[PDB]
């Protein structure tokens, strides 16, 4: 029958015999009012996965039989608090009237039912919103080394969402929780925490909480996608929801492979990450965009972890220590970082200017990696290298203040056109201050027409108003 | 005589057949169930058979997601391998591994005759060996690396190079030339870039003589590795039956190796090399091998490769090198250059480039622009560090020509027209090699670089200079 | 019937066979009392952790000492809970060994005395606080680079020999005489030497009186070596919680808990990871990490030392720990090689405290332009080296020249370093660090040779020395 005696309970996992019925995925009760996910279900002993603290649990014990599956509660009440993976609230201020719950494991959407990426997602870093540009339905990865830069770039699109609708999330996976709270009082400090829902896995939470904290995540995204409302999901680290499978897996005995990760851990995040869609006008005009982080070790690439993500994302972004160290910031390397869905999200205006940008740095990051070295080149080499230096220059950010794509567009076109060319390269940080200062003082009008009709000012009036700031502005 | 399931462990399942009627290795079955009681799940799902146990028992690979499989599920027997649909009939459609029809338009009838995916290869006496250059109207392709009919072709990359641009202009520019059928495989494909490209085959009406075949990522690995064998069932029957040259597309077969060795190690097998099972070159041998141009007509292939990390001695590359009769290689700095499909001059090598096979013209034509462009590649440094004045005349014409060879490879293109919206045209093989030729004599060297991209002849060459006015 | 029997040893572990309906909960104790009852034999007294089931009644047990002289059939009894710790009032100026017996020859503690569980669930997120500042501690490096934080974790990387200890001798040397607040310091995976060196310089200032110790050393079995820094750190929590005092924490080696693990597991009887470790790496290393938390009801600071098991970061236990600290600091051999002290990685040093609402604005500003030239250093590095220093310009060439100054100046004179070499020791203020750098990268001092910036506390130190040389 479905009623079964524990026989053994080590390390976090157990394993029963009896409960003829399970089934994959159930969940079983136990006695001391836990409550486990069942997940290999052999010959003679069914392995039981163990949720919450296991130390209470004894030989002899006996488990009933749920007959749920793994559900996940939903509703507009969640969006403003900090939520655990199984649904608890963690953070004070009571409960939540959650209305309805949706399943954890399901089907995605089929290949007629999407349409293809061609709205922008701004994000207001300067370097991506040109270089590496996201559309909603995009699937893109940050990938780079510890301290980089991967939680600031998150918080930076969390905080730029409030001008437009998107119905944000955010999963921390094995963090330190006081460093939860530094990004959450983070988030309320900037006014942005009212829109957002925050999942918490902590480091010191039992194994299987953190393997299934974006599975959470994405059924709690996916029910506004189907109302209709646009998405994003951010998960702070796969990597470590990585690890909780090998050390899950490695205690119930399945057959391992490279490393030592199970050799089903492409399938499991292919289940996760082919959720992310951009669903057709008969199914609501909705999205989901999603923000996977992979921490990689030493610059270590080929490895397996990084290796699966990267075929798996349809883009990936690239971030070096030995970059930010150099002062650039956030660091980008646009040599190895790319998208495929690039082009068609931008808006025509950065279309025109961003395309051409791609050419100029590509052109200069070649001649530089060898022909700086030696003191004196050919001049048109000096001037491609002068180029490519106030191009960097121009595209350092300071952080958490996005910059609006109005204003964006407006310097990169500076940029391309070549009126940078009289400034030094260390006043360029202060040309951009000073002159954005100006573009609300002056040039409304540019503004209002790129915002809402997506297009390029007639060039005449934008060289008359950069000419005039050129005016201005006083050179060290 | 049905199965009962014993263990579940992920994707891979083990079933106790009575014995006497165990099934042969590679053989399917089938689970159908609806749930007695409210806290069951309906299923259904199939499985292929992998490896024998010690008594009764059998080893499988689901290619459903096992989430509700109950132990002592009943397994039915189909006798037989995975049997797909073969005919006429599945012209336009869209396909799953199993042969349902994935698009919405209908459902094929039970009463067609279903050949097998796993079938003996082509023997000895069989096999024949035709010499024909394949026209696929790529000026670069063309040129510099001819392709050829019933052979293995290649296309090899690292991510985001052009890829899948080029394959889909290969499949236009093919529908356009013959009304020779196509078979194109997305094995472990983006289900995004499926939604792209059926939509753009259905807007351009280029799909009224072609199938599609899909396996999506989020596919148990099993079924990812068997979708190009079906593939290959229906490229099979329109050779055999029709008699005609019948083009087989796979979108990269880098994600069948790695769907091989997950699956190998979730049967417990040892690994080896850089994680591949030990089984490398055998299965994809068993693949390669059919395609093929015996006495009937021909199965030629194009097929692309992701490269990990711009080191080629990976063993899915490195095993793959010696099926392919003719390589490509697409190079990422030409791609963030701008110029299209990014393929490497000197880098891309055929066994068509030859007198007696592609012709005496082309050889001498082909040789000199890799000439060219070798002498270029050795000159820009000392172009960049010293003056360009420097530079003797003799080697001021061989840059000033390597410059217009360069542009001229791009060319315009339908695929471009989501992407860019430009027309895009056709060459045929003798204005490509006529074209090379008014391009080395250097009369044209008059006219300015910038007009050479993007172009389909030298008289577009001469109309983009006149919108310039030159 | 409550008393069970050894059925197998294995070094170790042990394998108890308890009868039917008495099993213990995992993390209980056992003890063993066994007369020696003929000549053959010798006596013991040993207690037992208990680590896994595994059926049949059977439980996997880690021996707490050495396990020379025991026999199939020998008794075990149960103690009913887990190791049990004697806090309190009376635990300050006494040291410990692992089970919460003293050693000190001062005497034993009152039986009246309470005891508590060393295993107890982490702080929750409603709990913790994070108003962060400064905990400045006058290394001029880490007062620069990377600022500790008052109620933060802070971590010290190092392989063996780069010089982890004599920073957190130096640390207790400028802290823990003003601090005010209990200190507890616990040996794991440590040299009984320093722990004797310690206890005398602990007597000599008269600093033993406020603070608490606990011991194991590099001699003992290693589930003793896992189990004092749970007993050191059950000591820090009622001191913060009760007494409400700041509470200041340090572990002398914390990668020989997860080391230990590694040795015991495989005997359990669980299959090897990435480079031979047990399964369970991140989880157990995190739940005792995620206990060490500045509540709101008093703040913990704690200083932690880390061995990489080689040069090699990329190695599992440090990659998991390098997660869960605020301020880290890397020692490099390389640097020390070179003679600079304390060898501090300026690169690869990372700490929350740096952020312009943190430090202010000049402050930030200086550790961000010293990090910037020290990389643009590593790049000239090579080309030097093909075609020399001749061939450098502009930039590059006072890169060179404000990069050797720098990183000799970021080294100093320890207050605790008149043990190894003659020299008087420092105390650097902040304010004294931030001009000074400030001054090198300006280029005021360019002229003074590069001899005399080494083992430095000032600048006005610096002109002296050039002046004794002929400046
Ligand atoms: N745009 C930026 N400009 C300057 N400094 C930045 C920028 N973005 C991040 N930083 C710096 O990055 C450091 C911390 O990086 P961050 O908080 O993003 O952690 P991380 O690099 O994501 O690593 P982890 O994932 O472990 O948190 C701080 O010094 C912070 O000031
Ligand atoms: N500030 C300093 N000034 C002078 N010498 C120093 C300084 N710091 C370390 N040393 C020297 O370097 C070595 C440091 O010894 P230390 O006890 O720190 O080793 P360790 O790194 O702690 O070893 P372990 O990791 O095994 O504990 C000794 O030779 C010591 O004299
Ligand atoms: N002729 C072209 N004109 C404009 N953009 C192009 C052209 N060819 C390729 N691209 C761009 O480069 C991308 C190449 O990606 P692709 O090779 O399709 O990726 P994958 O092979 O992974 O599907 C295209 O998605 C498009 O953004
Ligand atoms: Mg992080
Ligand atoms: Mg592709
Ligand atoms: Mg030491």
């Amino acid at each position: 029958s479905d009623v079964g005696t524990v026989i053994q309970v080590g390390d976090g996992i157990a394993r029963a015999h009896g409960l003829d019925n399970v089934m994959s995925g159930e969940l079983v009760e136990f006695a001391n009012g836990v409550m486990g996910m069942a997940l290999n279900l052999e010959e003679n002993n069914v392995g039981i996965v163990i949720l919450g603290p296991y130390t209470g649990i004894k030989e002899g014990d006996e488990v009933r039989r749920t007959g749920r599956i793994m559900e996940v509660p939903v509703g507009e009440a969640l969006i403003g608090r900090v939520v655990n993976p199984l649904g608890q609230p963690v953070d004070g201020l009571g409960p939540v009237e959650t209305t309805e719950t949706r399943p954890i494991e399901s089907r995605a959407p089929g290949v007629m039912d999407r349409r293809s990426v061609h709205e922008p997602l701004q994000t207001g870093i300067k370097a991506i919103d040109a270089l590496v540009p996201i559309g909603r339905g995009q699937r893109e990865l940050i990938i780079g080394d510890r301290q980089t830069g991967k939680t600031s770039v998150a918080i930076d699109t969390i905080i730029n969402q409030k001008d437009q609708n998107m119905i944000s999330i955010y999963v921390a996976i094995g963090q330190k929780e006081s460093t939860v709270r530094t990004v959450v009082e983070t988030l309320r400090k900037h006014g942005a925490l009212d829109y957002t829902i925050v999942v918490t896995a902590s480091a010191s939470q039992p194994a299987p909480l953190l393997f299934l904290a974006p599975y959470a995540g994405v059924a709690m995204g996916e029910y506004f996608m189907y109302k209709g409302k646009h998405v994003l999901v951010v998960y702070d680290d796969l990597s470590k929801q990585a690890a909780a499978y090998r050390e899950l897996s490695l205690l119930l005995r399945r057959p391992p492979g490279r490393e030592a990760y199970p050799g089903d851990i492409f399938y499991l995040h292919s289940r996760l990450l082919e959720r992310a869609a951009k669903l057709s006008d008969a199914k609501g005009g909705g999205s989901l965009t999603a923000l996977p982080f992979v921490e990689t070790q030493a610059g270590d690439i080929s490895a397996y972890i990084p290796t699966n993500v990267i075929s798996i994302t349809d883009g990936q972004i690239f971030l070096q220590s030995d970059l930010f160290f150099s002062g650039v910031r956030p660091a980008i390397n646009a040599g190895l970082s790319v998208s495929r869905v690039g082009g068609a999200a931008q808006i025509k205006a950065m279309k025109k200017v961003a395309g051409t940008l791609r050419l100029d740095l590509a052109a200069y990051r070649e001649l530089e990696a060898f022909a700086q070295f030696g003191s004196d080149l050919d001049k048109a080499t000096q001037a491609k290298l002068a180029r490519g230096a106030r191009t960097v220059e121009v595209l350092k950010q300071d952080l958490h203040q996005p910059i609006p794509v109005e204003k964006q567009v407006l310097i990169i076109y500076a940029l391309t056109r070549g009126f940078l060319d009289d400034i030094p390269v260390e006043d360029v940080r202060r040309f951009e201050k000073e002159f954005y200062l100006f573009l609300d003082q002056n040039g409304q009008h540019l503004l209002e027409h790129i915002r809402t009709t997506k297009d390029l000012p007639n060039e005449d009036d934008l060289n008359k108003a950069i000419e005039a700031f050129k005016k201005t502005f006083v050179v060290s | 005589t049905r199965g009962r399931v014993i263990q579940v462990m992920g994707p891979v399942v083990d079933v106790k057949f009575e014995n006497g009627h165990l099934p042969a290795i590679y053989n399917a079955l089938k689970i159908q169930h609806k749930a007695r009681n409210e806290n069951e799940v309906d299923i259904d799902l199939t499985l292929e058979v992998a490896l024998h146990l010690g008594d009764d028992t059998v080893r499988t690979i689901a290619m459903a997601s096992t989430d509700g499989l109950i132990r002592g599920m009943e397994v039915i027997d189909t006798g037989a391998p995975i049997s797909v649909p073969v005919g006429e009939v599945t012209l336009g459609r869209v396909f799953n591994v199993l042969g349902e029809p994935i698009d919405l338009e209908g459902d094929i009838p039970a009463d067609a005759r279903r050949d097998p995916i796993h079938r003996p290869a082509p023997k000895f006496e069989e096999l024949a060996t035709e010499v024909e250059i394949l026209e696929t109207g790529i000026k670069v392709v063309d040129l510099l690396a001819p392709y050829i009919k019933g052979g293995k072709i290649g296309l090899f990359g690292g991510a985001g190079v052009g890829k899948t641009v080029l394959i889909q202009e290969l499949i236009h520019n093919i529908a356009q030339e013959h009304g020779g059928i196509s078979v194109f495989a997305g094995v472990g494909d983006r289900t995004r870039e499926g939604n792209d490209l059926y939509h753009e085959m259905k807007d351009s009406g280029v799909i009224s003589k072609t199938a599609m075949v899909f396996g999506q990522m989020n596919e148990p690995p099993g079924a990812r590795m068997r979708v190009a064998l079906t593939g290959l069932t229906m490229a099979e029957y329109f050779r055999d039956e029709q008699g005609q040259d019948v083009l087989l597309f796979i979108d990269n077969i880098f994600r069948f190796t790695q769907a091989g060795s997950e699956v190998s190690a979730l049967l417990g097998r040892m690994p080896s090399a850089v994680g591949y099972q030990p089984t490398l070159a055998t299965e994809m041998g068993q693949l390669q091998e059919r395609i093929t141009s015996t006495a009937k007509g021909s199965i030629t292939s194009i097929q692309a490769i992701y490269v990990p990390a711009d080191d080629y001695t990976d063993p899915a590359p490195a095993t793959t090198f010696s099926h392919l009769d003719a390589t490509t290689n697409l190079e990422r700095k030409l791609a963030e250059m701008g110029i299209y499909p990014a393929v490497d001059p000197l880098a891309s090598t055929s066994r068509a480039l030859a007198p007696e096979i592609v012709g005496e013209e082309h050889y001498q034509v082909a040789r000199k622009v890799q000439q060219t462009l070798q002498r270029y590649k050795e000159l820009q440094d000392i172009i960049a560090i010293l003056g360009m004045d420097e530079l003797s005349d003799e080697d001021k014409l061989v840059v000033h020509r390597a410059r217009r060879i360069q542009f001229f490879l791009s060319q315009n293109f339908h695929v471009a027209e989501q992407f860019t919206g430009q027309p895009g045209s056709y060459v045929p093989v003798k204005e490509t090699v006529r074209g090379f030729k008014e391009i080395l004599e250097g009369k044209y060297d008059h006219l300015p670089e910038d007009a050479f991209r993007l172009v389909g002849r030298i008289e577009e060459v001469v109309e983009k200079a006149k919108a310039m006015g030159v």
